[PDB]
């Protein structure tokens, strides 16, 4: 994935997932769309409330673009997968 | 018992 500064686009799918997190832009950065992402995992209380570090993203729009039924942030490379095959390098 | 928002950040940040 492109470093700090390097713009992307969302493909469809996710940019749809950033903006429910009140993204309006169709330019980011990798760094940018992490912050909606948070955001959006906040906003819909997908994080375990006992462990926090674990994200239960089933039955959610964004398992479908994650192709997992739950993750750990501390082990955060199918989110990162997930930005490969869904971000456009500007 | 940190948050999840504490826990994001520091992987956004890293």
């Amino acid at each position: 994935l492109p470093g700090e500064g390097t713009q992307v686009h969302p493909r469809a799918p996710l940019l749809q997932i950033l903006k429910v997190a009140g993204a309006q832009e169709e330019v980011f950065t990798v760094k940018e769309v992490m912050h909606y992402l948070g955001q959006y995992i906040m906003m819909k209380q997908l994080y375990d409330k006992q462990r926090q570090h674990i994200v239960h993203c089933h039955d959610d729009p964004l398992g479908e673009l994650l192709e997992v039924g739950s993750f750990s942030v501390k082990n955060p490379s199918p989110l990162y997968e997930m930005l490969k095959r869904n971000l456009v390098i500007l | 018992q940190e948050t999840f928002x504490d826990l994001w950040k520091l992987e956004l940040e890293n």
